[PDB]
DNA sequence: TAACAGTGGCCTTATTAAATGACTTCTCCATGATCTAC
C-alpha cells in the first residue's frame, strides 16, 4: 500500500532486473573452463557503489547500471514515477534502496 | 505475601518499592541475602518459565559484562560485585521509556558476549523482549540481579 | 466584577536543563513525563516559575516578605506573621503556616501549571569530565539537555488580589522573568515569553490552556494548534478578550482567509510591549486603577 | 504470531546470516595464526552498530551489511516484506532487532 | 506541478522518440538477411553518450542526436524552452536524464 | 540598577573536532544531536568555552583560584577557601564545596554548529609494520562554524570592573578544548550580537543562522531580524559587529530599516571600546 | 609574553594523490569530503604534515626520539621516556603515553588538515599490472586531483622547552619534505608558495584559510575577498601581518594598493627574504 | 574482439562513572461523668 512503497518495491525490482542484465553480460563475457563469477561479481557492485560522493557521481553510476541492465519491464511500465523518484530523493536514500535491491536479488539466480 | 494475596504476580511492584523507594541501598542489599528465596520462588513458579529463560540470559550476559572488566583490573584493582552491580542498577534506573530501556538491554546483552541461553531459546526470548512491557522485563533484570551468582 | 486573566506563554527555542530531579547515579535525570499522544516531554515546574515571579518582584524593588539572598542562598522573612496586605509575595502567591488573629494561609491570586516542552523529549545527554590526569570517583558525568521550548500556563484571579493595582508587576514579571530555576552556568535557557495567548474576561472558563503545536516531532516550528483556531471560528472564544502577541503573530497572518477569519478582529500584536501596554491599559480601565 | 512478529523474527534470521557471511569473509581473510578471532568481531559489530547517530547513517550501514553477507536465503525469500520492514520502521528499532540477532548468534561448529 | 519535472519529462519523451528515429534510420541503413540488433544499438548509444568530455562534447553530440531524431512533434511544440533547458543546467545532469531515457525508451517499440 | 550583558557570537568557518562524546569503539565520537530543523547537528559544550576563558584569565595576570599547571595537566588550587572577592575565577565562575557555593556572574549555553553534520570522518593510522590494536583510529570533524549564546549579569561580579577582561577573553578566547594538534580551530568570533540593557528579557540568543546546508555564508536571521522591526530590542541597546555587518549594509532599504540606528561596526575591536566605554559610563567604572 | 605565530600556506599547483581512504576495492580513493558551496574537495590529513616535518627534523641532524629507519620502515625510540627538554620532536608534537616528567605534553604545534583549494570532479587514473598474464592484482584506479593545497597551522611559541626551536619548525614548514603519499606515480611538492603568516601575542588570528580559487577549474589564486576587507576595516594589525610568495605580484597589481591599510604590511615577494625577516623580529621579542 | 575489478595489517590504547542535603509540616478524638437549664 501506499504511492511511496509501492514506487520503492518496483524501484527494486527495476534494479534486481538490471543487474540480472549485467550478471548475464558478464556470464557472456567469460568463456573456456574459467568459472564465470557469482559472488565476487556482486562483490565489485557493492565496492562500486560504495564508491560514491555527492549526488552527481552515484546518479550517473546508476543511470549508467540501469542502461547496461538492458531490456527491463518495471521500468518499461513506470517511466514518470522511476524517473522522478531517481531524479528527485537524496542520492544516500537511493543507495540504501540500490543495497537493500542487491541483497535479494538472488531468488531469481 | 501482598502480592499473593492480591492475585498478582510475586513480582509486580519489585522495582518501585525496591529501587526507587531505597535510601542508602538498605533494601537493595538484603536481595543478596535473600537470593535463596528468589532462586526457590523462581524455580517453583506456577507458570512463565519463558521470563526465567530471560533470568538465564540476563545473568549470562552479566556474568561477560562484569568478567570483562575482572579481567582488565589485576588483583588488588578487582572492585567487588557491590560496585558494579550498583552501577547496572542505576543505569536500569536511568531508563524511562520502553525505547531507551530495549536498546540498554540489547547492547548489554551483546556485551556479555556469546550467550547459549540466548542462542538456544531465539525466537522466544526475542519475542518476549519485543512484545512485554518494559517494566517488566527491568523488574526480572533486578530479580536476575539478585539470584545472581558468582 | 470578577475578573481572571488567563494566558499561555511559549519560551524561545535553545537548550534546556532546568528540571533535574533526583538523580540516578552518575547521570543527572532531567523531570519528564508522559505528554500528549504518548511521547515523553521534559517539565518545568511550575514552583520555579513562581521563585522566578518572586525573585523578579523583590529585585524590582517591591514589599516582598519572604527575601532571597543572593549571597547566602537562604531564604528570610522580613515578618514572621504573614501580612498579604503590605507585602506583594504574600498577596500574590498566599501563604500556608503550618506549625503546632491574622489568618493562617492563603489561596493566593496566581494560579500557574507545569511548564511543558512543546517538542517530545528525544533523549539527549551531555558528558562532563573535570581537567586533569588526577581523576577520582566525581570526575566525569552525565546532564541531561533538551532542545525544545517551553509552554505554561497560568490564571491570575485579579479581584482576589489585596491590591488591584499589583497585578501589573504580575504581568511585567511574565514578560521580564528573570532565571528559572536550572542549569544556568552550562545551560543558560532564558524564559522570557516569544508568543503569548492572553484571555482578559469577567467569566470564569477559558480555553487557551496549552494552545501551541509542534508543525513537525523534531522542529523549532511552534504554530498555533488546530483547536483553539477552530474555537476561536466557531464563536466560542470571544475575540474581543483575546490577546496574542509574539512571533506566532507572523503565522497567524500568513494564514488563509485571516482577514475574513474571526481571529482577525482580536487584539493582535507582532511587538510584545504593545501588547502588554494595550492590555495593561485595558485592564486598569476595567478594575478603575 | 502476528505478521509483525513474523518479520520480525525474518529480519533477525536475514541478520545472523549476514553476520555469518561477513564472519566467514573475515575467517577467510585471516586464517593465518592459531585461529580468527570470534569476540573481537562480535566487539567490532556492536561498536560499528552503535556508532550510527541518525536513520541514515543507520541504514546505510545496515544495507551495506547485509549486502556484505552474501545470499542471505531469508532475504530472498521476503523481499517485500523485510525491504518495506527496513525502510519504515525507526532506526532505533531496527538497531534493537539487530543487537538482539547478533546476541542471539551461534557460530558454525 | 512544480515545472521543473515537467520539463524533464518532456525531454526524456523527445530523448525516447528521437532515439526511435535513429534506430528507424539504422533499420534502413542495414540490408539482407542479417537481423538488425536492437540491444546493440542502445549499448552503441551509451557508448557514445560516455565519450564525451564535457560542454562543447556531448552538447553538440546531443543537439546532432535530436536533429537526426527527425520530426519529432514533442520536439517541435518544446522547441524554445527544451532549448533553454540544454543551454541551462550541467552537462552530466543532461547525461543522467538521457541515459534514464535510453533505461526508460522501450515499450514504444 | 541591574545590567546584563548578552550575546550571540559565530566563529570563524574551518574544520572542528572539539568535543568528542564517548569513543563507541574504534571512533572518537564528536558530541552532536538534534537541532533546529531536526539535523543531527554537532555541539560544543559551555563548560568548554568557560575553561577556555578561565585560561585566559589565568594566562594574564588575574589572580585565579584554580591554576592550570599546563605541565602536569592537572589544576591546583591557591586557596583550599573560595574567595570571590579576592580571585577572578571564583568571582566570576562560582564554585561548589560538597559553604557559600557563589552563583557565578557568567551564564553561558552550548556552542552549536550552524551546519548539520554528515558524515566527515577522518582515517588516521600509524606509521608502518608491526600493526597493533592502536594502528587503525577513525576521527570525526566538521567544516562549520560555531554558534553560542551567553548572558553575564554584571551586578551581581563582587568586583565590577572584572566584566572587562570577561569581554577581552571573549573576544581573544584561547585554544577551547579539543583535538588541537590534528584540528586546529580559532574559537574566535568573526561576528557578534551584544545586548547591553538593564531587564531579564533578550531575544538575540542563537539569532545566526543559515543553514544552506553545505556552506559558509551566514546570514544573520529573519526572526532576529523581525524581532527588531517590530519595535522591541530598541537599536540604542544593540550592538551588531563582524563580517556580518557587510552583509547587513548590503541589505534594501537598510537607512530606513531600525536595524540601521544600532551600534553596528565592521571592526569588532571598535565595537567592542564602544561598547566598553558605555559600560565603564554605567557602571561607574 | 604569549606570542603565537599563525600562518595559512599555499602549495603549488600539481597533480595530487596525497591523502587516501580505506582501500575499499580496487580503486584507492582521495580523503575527500565537503568544503564550501556544498563542492566536494579533497583533504590533507594534518597527521601527514606533521609527519613530514617530524621527518625534516631528523634528517636535518637535530635530536628526535622518534627516528624513522627508512629502510624497513619502523619507528624506533631512542629513549622510551618521553623528554621534551632534550629531543626536538617530544617538545614540539607532544606525547602521550598511555600503557600502564610527565607522561602526556600537549605540544607547541597546532595544524589543521589541508583543503584542495579547487573542487574535486572527476580524476581517476586507470593503472594496470601490464604484461599479459592477468590476476586479480591487475586492474586497479587511482583518485588523483590537478589543485593546490591550502592548510593552516599555529604555533605557542612560549610552550617550548627550548625557544630556539621554532627557527628549525619555521625552516621545516618551508623546506617540507614529501608528504605522505603515491610519490611514485604523483609526486606532489608541498613546499609552500604563497604565505601568510601572523606573529601577535593574541589569541586571535582570522587568518584560517585566506585563499580561494577564481574560474574553479583553475590554477589561479587569490586572497579571499573576506580578508582583504578584514584587514582594511582596522582588524589585523598590518605590522604583524606577514605576506610572500606568488600572490605578492596579484597583490601589488590591485588598484589603490598603496592607499590600501595591506601596503603596511611585510610583503616580500621572495619566501626567503620574508623568513629571514620573520625570523629577525622573532628572534628579537622572544630573546634569542 | 581480452583479462583483470587489489594483493596487507590494524578497528584504540588510560581513566574516572559522582561529589550534599533534605525522605513532610497542621488539623479534624471519642466517650462518659458532670454542670446546668427546663
Amino acid at each position: 500500500n501506499s504511492e511511496e512503497d509501492k514506487q520503492y518495491l518496483i524501484f527494486i525490482k527495476v534494479f534486481q532486473q538490471a543487474m540480472k542484465g549485467n550478471f548475464a553480460k558478464i556470464y557472456a563475457k567469460t568463456e573456456e573452463g574459467k568459472d564465470p563469477p557469482i559472488k565476487k561479481k556482486v562483490e565489485r557492485l557493492r565496492a562500486e557503489l560504495n564508491y560514491c560522493y555527492d549526488e552527481l557521481s552515484f546518479k550517473e553510476y546508476l543511470s549508467d547500471f540501469l542502461v547496461r541492465g538492458g531490456l527491463n519491464k518495471y521500468f518499461n511500465e513506470h517511466q514518470e514515477e522511476i524517473a522522478l523518484l531517481i531524479k528527485k530523493s537524496p542520492w544516500q536514500e537511493i543507495r540504501i534502496w540500490s543495497l537493500l535491491a542487491i541483497a535479494s536479488y538472488k531468488p531469481k539466480d | 505475601a501482598d502480592n499473593l494475596v492480591k492475585g498478582i504476580h510475586w513480582w509486580s511492584n519489585f522495582w518501585e518499592k525496591l529501587v526507587i523507594e531505597d535510601s542508602k541501598e538498605y533494601l537493595f542489599n538484603q536481595l543478596f541475602s535473600n537470593r535463596e528465596g528468589f532462586i526457590i520462588m523462581a524455580e517453583n513458579s506456577e507458570e512463565d518459565k519463558q521470563y526465567l529463560i530471560f533470568i538465564k540470559v540476563f545473568q549470562q550476559a552479566m556474568k561477560g559484562n562484569f568478567a570483562k572488566i575482572y579481567a582488565k583490573t589485576e588483583e588488588g584493582k578487582d572492585p567487588p560485585i557491590k560496585k558494579k552491580v550498583e552501577r547496572l542498577r542505576a543505569e536500569l534506573n536511568y531508563c524511562y521509556d520502553e525505547l531507551s530501556f530495549k536498546e540498554y538491554l540489547s547492547d548489554f546483552l551483546v556485551r556479555g558476549g556469546l550467550n547459549k541461553y540466548f542462542n538456544e531459546h531465539q525466537e522466544e526470548i526475542a519475542l518476549l523482549i519485543k512484545k512485554s512491557p518494559w517494566q517488566e522485563i527491568r523488574i526480572w533484570s533486578l530479580l536476575a540481579i539478585a539470584s545472581y551468582k558468582p | 466584577p470578577n475578573y481572571y486573566l488567563y494566558g499561555t506563554v511559549l519560551t524561545r527555542y535553545g537548550l534546556a536543563s532546568l528540571n533535574h530531579d533526583i538523580r540516578r547515579g552518575n547521570k543527572t535525570i532531567l523531570q519528564k513525563g508522559y505528554w500528549n499522544n504518548g511521547k515523553i516531554h521534559s517539565f518545568v515546574g511550575s514552583s520555579a516559575i513562581r521563585w522566578a515571579l518572586r525573585f523578579y518582584l523583590q529585585k524590582q524593588g517591591y514589599l516582598v516578605n519572604r527575601v532571597w539572598d543572593e549571597e547566602e542562598h537562604i531564604n528570610r522573612l522580613t515578618s514572621e506573621d504573614f501580612d498579604p496586605e503590605k507585602f506583594y509575595d504574600d498577596d500574590i502567591f498566599g501563604f500556608a503556616l503550618l506549625e503546632s488573629s491574622t489568618p493562617n494561609q492563603r489561596m493566593g491570586a496566581l494560579g500557574m501549571n507545569m511548564a511543558v516542552s512543546l517538542t517530545p523529549y528525544d533523549g539527549a545527554v551531555k558528558l562532563g569530565a573535570k581537567s586533569g590526569r588526577e581523576k577520582d570517583s566525581t570526575s566525569l558525568h552525565f546532564t541531561e539537555y533538551h532542545a525544545t521550548r517551553y509552554q505554561y500556563y497560568f490564571g491570575i484571579d485579579a479581584t482576589h488580589l489585596k491590591d488591584f493595582s499589583r497585578i501589573l508587576p504580575m504581568i511585567d514579571g511574565i514578560m521580564n522573568l528573570p532565571k528559572v530555576g536550572g542549569s544556568s552556568n552550562i545551560f543558560n535557557y532564558p524564559f522570557c515569553p516569544d508568543s503569548l495567548v492572553f484571555q482578559w474576561t469577567n467569566h470564569f472558563a477559558s480555553y487557551i490552556s496549552y494552545c501551541f503545536e509542534y508543525c513537525d516531532p523534531k522542529s523549532k516550528e511552534a504554530k498555533l494548534s488546530q483547536e483553539f483556531i477552530d474555537e476561536v471560528e466557531c464563536g466560542q472564544i470571544d475575540p474581543s478578550k483575546l490577546w496574542i502577541g509574539g512571533t506566532i503573530v507572523k503565522d497567524l497572518q500568513q494564514l488563509d482567509n485571516f482577514e475574513s477569519s474571526p481571529l482577525n478582529k482580536a487584539h493582535i500584536y507582532r511587538n510584545r510591549n504593545e501588547m502588554i501596554e494595550a492590555l495593561k491599559t485595558v485592564i486598569k480601565r476595567d478594575l478603575g486603577l
